[PDB]
C-alpha cells in the first residue's frame, strides 16, 4: 500500500475512530453537569 | 434567557418606593408635630413652659 493512500486513510478512517473512542462516561459527565449549573446560580436563585 | 435581566430591571423599580416611602414619614412627623402643638394649648397659661 502506498504512502499518500494510506494518508487519505489517516484522514478520513482514523481521526473519525480515534474521536470516537473517547469515552463521554456519561453518567458522570450529567454530575458534572447539574453541578455546574448549580455553582453559576449558587447564591442567586432558579429562573431561568 | 438572561436571568440577570430580570433582576436588572426589577433593581430599577424597589429603588423607585424612596420617594412615596420618605414621604410618609413626613406626613407622619406633620401629624405629630401638629398634635403636641394642640395638646400645648392647655398648657399656654404658661407662656415660658408651653
Amino acid at each position: 500500500l502506498s504512502g499518500g493512500a494510506s494518508i487519505n486513510r489517516i484522514f478520513h478512517e482514523r481521526f473519525p475512530f480515534e474521536i470516537v473512542k473517547m469515552e463521554f462516561n456519561e453518567k458522570e459527565l450529567r454530575r458534572e453537569i447539574s453541578y455546574a449549573i448549580k455553582n453559576i446560580h449558587g447564591i442567586r436563585t432558579g429562573l431561568f | 434567557t438572561p436571568d440577570m435581566a430580570f433582576e436588572a430591571i426589577v433593581k430599577k423599580q424597589i429603588v423607585k418606593l424612596k420617594g412615596p416611602s420618605l414621604k410618609s414619614v413626613d406626613l407622619v412627623i406633620q401629624e405629630l408635630i401638629n398634635t403636641v402643638k394642640k395638646c400645648t394649648k392647655k398648657l399656654a397659661n404658661f407662656p415660658r413652659l408651653c
